[PDB]
């Protein structure tokens, strides 16, 4: 099950190898605008207190429950704020956790979406969600 | 300044405003320009005063832009 | 840090620590707090290396 | 079983060490050669009246030394003590005894500008006298550490390698002192 | 000649720095071209994640659809 | 099956990240890591060097430099870039993976391993320093020779700064080679035998040994000098036969550490080779004592560079010189028989290998034609020299310099550098040397000696001279993208979340992740053979690697 | 540990033989009889090896197999506690700063500089043998 150049080691960890040349991220994203989201999101959820979480991906049929799946994978689920987005669905859900609740947070949720959303008209992903996580992560208490 | 980055932050002064430091770069770069108003006739000296200001003025620069940017903070 | 290290049968090297305070369910401590008094970093100073021995 | 780590690379600088005094026998074996036929010339006039019995202190040194090794296996932190205290006073002799030479050859005019054997002579001898003021210091900062903490294995190895230097320096002084004292 | 020295000396490594630069400069890195949102997500799913702070009941959420 | 990850890898580490790690630090990989910096340092200060002793040699007359600026830059260049540079940077690199190679957790003295970074450092500053000195910097070349270096003809301090600063750093250098012989004896991890070792480790502990050999005689020979200048000493006195006495000395330092600094980088290329040939080493065995015989014989050849001085048994010498040349041309059948049918994809690291293999064959076949006295009488103290030297020492802590730093600076900093901007500058450097340094195999050859400040325009020099300026220029040049790329591939570059990079490395380090943790192993594999990552990564070619490894 | 001494044996022997082909070979061709500062260096070029040959012999014949020595040797053989690594120390810094104080003191002969130098260089020496075993303050 292992892809080609993977074993399993002694402690269970994975050593995995890339042919040379090649990447072992290759986020279809440029680098600096990576870097300016992870900015968004380290110095964001510092200043909130509150662990802030970015998903891509398929959302299944129902995009409400699949996000609160998602957010169990995201460390320390209950003070975690996860933005989950489809391009395929064209749809934005916005689950946190329950030491989120009282904070300001819904007061923010709607904010996040709709500035995440004016951007992804404009064919910038990467734009929208770094927009969404500054005015979500803004409108956020520490602790 | 906070925890993360100074961790003994409440527990004295840990913060500076970087205009103080950015304004005495560009002083301390003006000093040394000015320095060569003197009664010195060899230009040895001269050259060390130019390249020491140039530096400084480039590494205030540099933060300064990195800072507007928003790369660093 | 009591810079011994020991290998794990799998071939792990880790490092011995001393706990300053109490511990968790496995062998990692719980952190303590910053209390603006110094803390020891030398095995040394915490009386490991016992007393040579009474005597002249 | 294991072998010993810090003996390991106290053995293998101590070979290095060899090296140096490699260039200093350069030295003097070059200038012999160029002597002429007065190997040492005038007005040098080497003494065994006094050389021998200092050589013969160092040799001796050699033997307290190992003494305490033994002790130091055996976890006699104190025997330890007591026989590398002799042998720091008796390798202490071998220093006063080499500048008591040292003053007697100067006023008779054997002296480092004065003559290229005063060259060879001094800087091999006192190169030498350094290492062996390099180990009566190594001497008291292990006899320094033995209080400090209980008598460890770790604390065993350290007195070990530092008589391995000892052992080193000795045989290096009888090649020194055969040399200069017999093959003239 | 002087003139000739100083401009060889001066501008061949210049100019050698140019020619050569457009040739590996210009090629394509092995980073993946940036995604648009007219062609679908064909890349695995992907969750991002801060590390602060340092170290399941939801409170709610938001939805929406653009 | 969704992981948390951050966007991007955290470009560098909050304040105070550093500093008092850099004072205090015991692990190898951080050390090793401050060695390539400084000994880059010293790399670009000493380039600077060679460029102004260039831009003065470019047209005939003193323009901007006087004979005894020119006399100081050429000591000090040399100096710095053989002792400040490239002996360092082959500890920098062992440092940096012979534990993790061996399967060791960390240095045999890590207390030990740290002082010589440290007096390595302050030793390399002290000699520099006599730069600031109203008398100037040493003037009378690396090789120091007597009674030039005496007080009566050498009185500046500059000369006696050089001198104590090169017995600081060497007595760091016989620290790092103890500890590096203590490592490999006794930090082994269990199934590492000796012949399973990769070739690197086996390199490095084989150079320890001539560390030991040479740099003590060194030291004793610098004392001794050092006591002619302030005590009036006779050692190295003419008529007391001092002339020959230092050269003899100093030669026997000399040809070991030329050694020093060219069997580690044997080794470097001898671990890059296999890895994008996807074949193992050919020769393993071979090579092995192919190192040791080039190590034996390096010893007693010492006077092959003292064939003018008509003082020396030339037979001897001409003889065992003529001897290396075996061992070293095993080497190059062995690294060409890797190469041989198999897939070659010429990344970074492995491009610079290849032109370590152009590179050092030309300075190669000119050692052998220096070799022989007779012609040796008529090209010592050349440009013919000048020219074979730089074909030797460029060849190896240069090119194998650059291709270990593009080899291993994913695995020490889990970031790739760039590879079209590593193809620039490769390029850029075999162009810039080549043209700089083709040239003055005919320079020497005409007739114009090294160490020339001037020369007249009726000489004839005046037109290959300016080609190798031009050449230099472009070496000078070529610094900018690999500073570049070091610059931002170490907090913009591609991360790394594999092992292996390379995909197909072989030694033990690339079974650990990309950094390594503090104690660089969170397991082990089992250790069968060379290759134990290669095991490791494609267990389905254990059984071929066995049955197909005898042609 | 038989490899390891192996080694040193081949050199030793090599250097040996260098030492005294040449020796005998410069005593009647060389001019001017033997050449001393060069073969003084080829035989005790052979000591280092020797020295270290020797004592990794005697090492070896007391220890049994390692488990490093095994050709086919398991992980878990090497299980257990190495032995100390000293995880951090800023005492080689001074170490060093104090031998260039030494030195400079050396070059320019400065007689209060070199003695300043030996007292730090004895001072920092100091506190890196007794580093870790400096007992608790008795107050
Ligand atoms: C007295 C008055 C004198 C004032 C003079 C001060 C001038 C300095 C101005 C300044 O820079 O401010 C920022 C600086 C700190 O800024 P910061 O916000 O804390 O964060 C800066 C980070 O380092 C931001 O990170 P960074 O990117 O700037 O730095 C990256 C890197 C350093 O990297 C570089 O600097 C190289 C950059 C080369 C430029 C290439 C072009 C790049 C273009 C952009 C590409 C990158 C994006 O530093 C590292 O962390 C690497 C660690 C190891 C590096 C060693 C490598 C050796 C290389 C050897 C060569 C071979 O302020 C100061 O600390 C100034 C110090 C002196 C203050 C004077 C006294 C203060 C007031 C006293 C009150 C009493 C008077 C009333
Ligand atoms: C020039 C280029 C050089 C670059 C810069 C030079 C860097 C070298 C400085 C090394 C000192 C680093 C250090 O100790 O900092 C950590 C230290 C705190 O250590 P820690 O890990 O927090 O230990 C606290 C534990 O919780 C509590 O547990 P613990 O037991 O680990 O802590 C106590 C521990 C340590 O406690 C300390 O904090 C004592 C450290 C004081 C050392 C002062 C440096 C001298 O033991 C002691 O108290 C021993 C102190 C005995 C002092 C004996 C000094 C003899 C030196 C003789 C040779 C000197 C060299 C001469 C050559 C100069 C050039 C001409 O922080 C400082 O005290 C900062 C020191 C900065 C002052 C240096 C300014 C000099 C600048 C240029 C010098 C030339
Ligand atoms: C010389 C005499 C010394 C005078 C006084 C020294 C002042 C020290 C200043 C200081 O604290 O520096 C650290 C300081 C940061 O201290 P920190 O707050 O503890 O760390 C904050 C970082 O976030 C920390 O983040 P990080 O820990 O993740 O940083 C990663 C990386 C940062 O890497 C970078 O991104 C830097 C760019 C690399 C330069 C590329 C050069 C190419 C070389 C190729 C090597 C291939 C491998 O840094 C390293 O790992 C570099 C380690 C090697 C440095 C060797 C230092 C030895 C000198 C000891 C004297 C003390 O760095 C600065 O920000 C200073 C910027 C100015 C640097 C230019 C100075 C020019 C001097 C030439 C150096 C050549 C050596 C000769
Ligand atoms: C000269 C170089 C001598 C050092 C070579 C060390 C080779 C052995 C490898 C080793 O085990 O490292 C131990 C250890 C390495 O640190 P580590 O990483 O923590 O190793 C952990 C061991 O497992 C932990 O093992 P440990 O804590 O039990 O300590 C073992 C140590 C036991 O250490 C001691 O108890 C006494 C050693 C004190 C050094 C003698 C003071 C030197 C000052 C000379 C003043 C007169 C002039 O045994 C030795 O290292 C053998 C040294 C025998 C004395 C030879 C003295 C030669 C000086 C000749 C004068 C010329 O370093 C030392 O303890 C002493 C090293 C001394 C460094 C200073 C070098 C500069 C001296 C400049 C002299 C010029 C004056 C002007
Ligand atoms: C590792 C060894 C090494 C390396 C890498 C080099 C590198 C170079 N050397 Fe050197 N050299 C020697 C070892 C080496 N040298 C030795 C042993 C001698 C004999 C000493 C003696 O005669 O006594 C010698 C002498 C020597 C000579 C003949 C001396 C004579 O005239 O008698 C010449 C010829 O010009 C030369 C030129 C060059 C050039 C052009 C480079 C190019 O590699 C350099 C270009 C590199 C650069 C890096 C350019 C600098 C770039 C910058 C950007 C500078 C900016 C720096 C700062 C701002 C700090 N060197
Ligand atoms: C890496 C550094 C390095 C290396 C590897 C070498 C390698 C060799 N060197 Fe050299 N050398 C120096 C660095 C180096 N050298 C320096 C710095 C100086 C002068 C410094 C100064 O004076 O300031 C110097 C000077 C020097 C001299 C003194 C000349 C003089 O001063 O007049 C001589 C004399 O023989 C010499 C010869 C050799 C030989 C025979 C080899 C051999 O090892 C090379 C052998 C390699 C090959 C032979 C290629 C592989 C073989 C084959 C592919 C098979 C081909 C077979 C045949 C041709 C038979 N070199
Ligand atoms: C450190 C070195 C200390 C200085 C040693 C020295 O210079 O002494 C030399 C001195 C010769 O001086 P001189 O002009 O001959 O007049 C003497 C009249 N009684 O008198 C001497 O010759 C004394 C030499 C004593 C041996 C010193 C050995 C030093 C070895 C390390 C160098
Ligand atoms: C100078 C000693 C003269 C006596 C000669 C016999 C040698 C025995 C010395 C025993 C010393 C005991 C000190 C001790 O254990 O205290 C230790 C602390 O003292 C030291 O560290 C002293 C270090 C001395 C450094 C200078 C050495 C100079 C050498 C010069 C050589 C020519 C133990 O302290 P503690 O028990 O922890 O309170
Ligand atoms: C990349 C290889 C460069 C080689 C340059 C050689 C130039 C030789 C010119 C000779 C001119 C004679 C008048
Ligand atoms: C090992 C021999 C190398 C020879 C290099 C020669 C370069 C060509 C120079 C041509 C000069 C024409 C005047
Ligand atoms: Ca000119
Ligand atoms: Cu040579
Ligand atoms: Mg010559």
């Amino acid at each position: 099950d292992l892809p080609y150049g993977s074993a399993l080691t002694s402690s269970g960890r994975i050593s995995a190898v890339t042919e040379p040349g090649e990447l072992s991220v290759h986020y279809p994203f440029p680098t600096m605008d990576l870097v300016v989201l992870d900015d968004a999101l380290k110095y964001g959820s510092r200043a909130a207190k509150a662990r802030f979480a970015v998903y891509i991906g398929p959302l299944g049929a129902d995009t409400a429950a699949t996000a609160r799946e998602i957010l169990a994978n995201v460390p320390t689920p209950e003070n975690a704020v996860l933005l989950a987005v489809s391009p395929d669905q064209r749809a934005i859900e916005v689950v946190y956790g329950a030491d989120v609740k009282g904070r300001g947070i819904e007061s923010a949720a709607p904010l996040g979406v709709s500035a995440a959303a004016a951007s992804f008209k404009e064919g910038n992903l990467i734009d929208g969600l770094i927009s969404a996580v500054r005015v979500m992560s803004a409108g956020v208490s520490p602790a | 300044v906070d925890v993360e980055d100074v961790p003994s932050a409440e527990w004295g002064w840990s913060h500076m405003p970087i205009g103080v430091m950015h304004i005495g770069g560009l002083l301390s770069a003006a000093f040394l320009l000015v320095m060569m108003r003197g009664n010195h006739v060899g230009h040895v000296e001269d050259w060390f005063l130019i390249g020491f200001a140039a530096v400084i003025v480039a590494l205030v620069g540099r933060n300064w832009w990195l800072r507007r940017r928003g790369w660093i903070r | 840090e009591t810079g011994i290290i020991k290998r794990l049968p799998h071939g792990a090297y880790v490092e011995l620590h001393q706990p300053l305070g109490p511990v968790d369910e496995h062998g990692h401590p719980i952190p303590l707090e910053y209390a603006g008094a110094p803390l020891p970093k030398r095995m040394n100073k915490l009386g490991s290396g016992g007393a040579p021995g009474t005597g002249s | 079983n294991r072998p010993n780590m810090v003996s390991v690379g106290t053995i293998v600088w101590l070979s290095s060490e060899l090296m140096f005094f490699a260039g200093l026998f350069a030295m003097y074996f070059t200038a012999r050669a160029q002597a002429g036929g007065a190997w040492p010339p005038e007005p040098t006039e080497l003494n065994l009246a006094l050389a021998v019995p200092v050589t013969l202190v160092l040799i001796a040194s050699s033997f307290t030394c190992q003494m305490g090794v033994f002790a130091a296996e055996r976890g006699d932190v104190f025997g330890l003590r007591r026989w590398y205290v002799i042998t720091f006073l008796m390798g202490l002799f071998f220093v006063l005894g080499q500048g008591y030479e040292y003053i007697h050859l100067v006023e008779h005019g054997t002296t480092i500008p004065g003559s290229a054997y005063g060259s060879v002579f001094y800087l091999a001898t006192g190169f030498h006298g350094l290492h062996v003021i390099g180990g009566l210091v190594a001497f008291v900062l292990l006899l320094a550490r033995t209080k400090m903490s209980k008598f460890t294995p770790a604390q065993a190895t350290a007195a070990i390698v530092v008589s391995y230097y000892w052992h080193f320096v000795d045989i290096v002084w009888i090649a020194l002192f055969a040399t200069i004292y017999f093959v003239r | 000649s002087t003139a000739l020295t100083h401009g060889l000396i001066g501008g061949v490594p210049l100019v050698l720095f140019a020619v050569l630069a457009l040739i590996f400069l210009t090629r394509k890195g092995p980073h993946p071209d940036t995604y648009k949102m007219s062609d679908p997500w064909t890349h695995a799913p992907i969750l991002w994640a801060a590390e602060e702070p340092r170290e399941v009941v939801i409170g709610g959420g938001a939805s929406g659809k653009w | 099956e969704l992981e948390a990850r951050r966007p991007f890898p955290e470009r560098m580490g909050p304040k105070g990240n550093l500093i008092y790690k850099l004072i205090t630090t015991t692990d190898h990989k951080l050390i090793g890591i401050m060695y390539c910096v400084v000994c880059f340092a010293f790399f670009l200060v000493g380039g600077l060097m060679a460029l102004f002793m260039r831009t003065e040699l470019a047209m005939p007359g003193l323009q901007f430099l006087s004979n005894e600026q020119f006399n100081q830059l050429f000591t000090m260049h040399g100096t710095v870039m053989l002792l400040f540079y490239a002996t360092p940077i082959v500890f920098g690199f062992a440092n940096l993976v012979l534990p993790l190679q061996i399967g060791a957790p960390d240095v045999a003295f890590p207390r030990l391993n740290a002082l010589s970074f440290w007096l390595f450092l302050f030793g390399a500053l002290i000699a520099i320093a006599g730069f600031i000195t109203p008398g100037g910097a040493a003037d009378f070349g690396w090789t120091a020779y007597s009674p030039l270096t005496d007080a009566i003809h050498s009185p500046g301090a500059g000369g006696d700064l050089w001198i104590m600063g090169l017995a600081v750093g060497g007595l760091g250098t016989i620290l790092g080679g103890v500890n590096m012989i203590t490592t490999v004896v006794c930090m082994r991890a269990p199934g590492m035998t000796m012949f399973r070792m990769p070739i690197f480790t086996w390199n490095i502990l084989v150079t320890s040994i001539l560390v030991l050999i040479a740099f003590p005689i060194l030291t004793a020979a610098l004392f001794g000098l050092a006591a002619d200048r302030h005590l009036g000493a006779h050692i190295y006195d003419p008529a007391n036969g001092g002339v020959l006495l230092w050269q003899h000395l100093f030669w026997f330092f000399g040809h070991p550490e030329v050694y020093i600094i060219a069997l580690p980088f044997f080794g470097i290329v001898s671990e890059i080779f296999p890895v994008f040939s996807r074949k193992p080493i050919f020769g393993y065995t071979t090579l092995i004592y192919a190192t040791l015989a080039i190590a034996a014989l390096s010893v007693a050849v010492w006077a092959h560079h003292m064939y003018a001085t008509g003082a020396v048994l030339l037979p001897f010498f001409s003889f065992m010189t003529f001897l290396i040349a075996v061992p070293t041309g095993i080497k190059f059948f062995n690294w060409i028989g890797t190469m041989w049918k198999g897939q070659l994809t010429f990344e970074t690291p492995m491009l610079f290998s290849v032109g370590f293999l152009i590179t050092f064959l030309l300075g190669g076949l000119s050692g052998v034609l220096l070799a022989s006295p007779p012609l040796d009488f008529h090209v010592t103290d050349s440009y013919f020299v000048i020219a074979h030297f730089h074909y030797v020492l460029f060849g190896t802590i240069v090119f194998a310099t650059y291709a270990g730093i593009y080899f291993w600076f994913p695995k020490m900093t889990g970031r790739l550098l760039d590879e079209r901007l590593g193809k620039l500058h490769f390029w850029l450097t075999f162009i810039g040397f080549h043209t700089t340094f083709l040239v003055q195999h005919w320079l020497g050859d005409e007739g114009m000696p090294r160490r020339y400040a001037d020369y007249l325009p009726t000489d004839g020099f005046t037109t290959l001279n300016v080609i190798s300026t031009v050449g230099a220029f472009i070496l000078g040049v070529s610094m900018l993208p690999f500073v570049w790329n070091v610059f931002k591939s170490w907090r913009y570059g591609e991360p790394v979340t594999v092992d292996d990079p390379w995909g197909y490395g072989n030694s033990l380090e690339w079974a650990t992740s990309c950094p390594p943790p503090r104690h660089n192993f969170t397991e082990l594999p089992r250790i069968r053979s060379e290759r134990p990552a290669f095991e490791l990564h494609y267990p389905h070619m254990v059984e071929r690697m066995r049955a197909e490894a005898h042609v | 540990m038989h490899i390891e001494a192996r080694l040193f044996e081949i050199l030793t022997a090599f250097f040996a033989l260098a030492a005294v082909v040449y020796a005998v070979l410069t005593a009647m061709f060389a001019t001017g009889g033997v050449e001393w500062a060069g073969t003084t260096a080829l035989v005790l070029t052979t000591g280092l090896t020797l020295i270290t040959g020797t004592f990794f012999r005697f090492v070896a014949r007391r220890l049994d197999t390692r488990p490093e020595d095994y050709e086919d040797a398991e992980i878990s053989d090497g299980a257990g506690e190495l032995g100390f690594f000293a995880p951090h120390s800023w005492w080689p810094i001074l170490i060093s700063l104090s031998f260039s104080t030494a030195a400079v003191g050396a070059a320019l002969w400065l007689p209060w500089l070199i003695a300043a130098g030996v007292a730090f260089v004895i001072t920092s020496v100091c506190g890196l043998v007794f580093e870790y075993y400096w007992g608790p303050e008795k107050h």
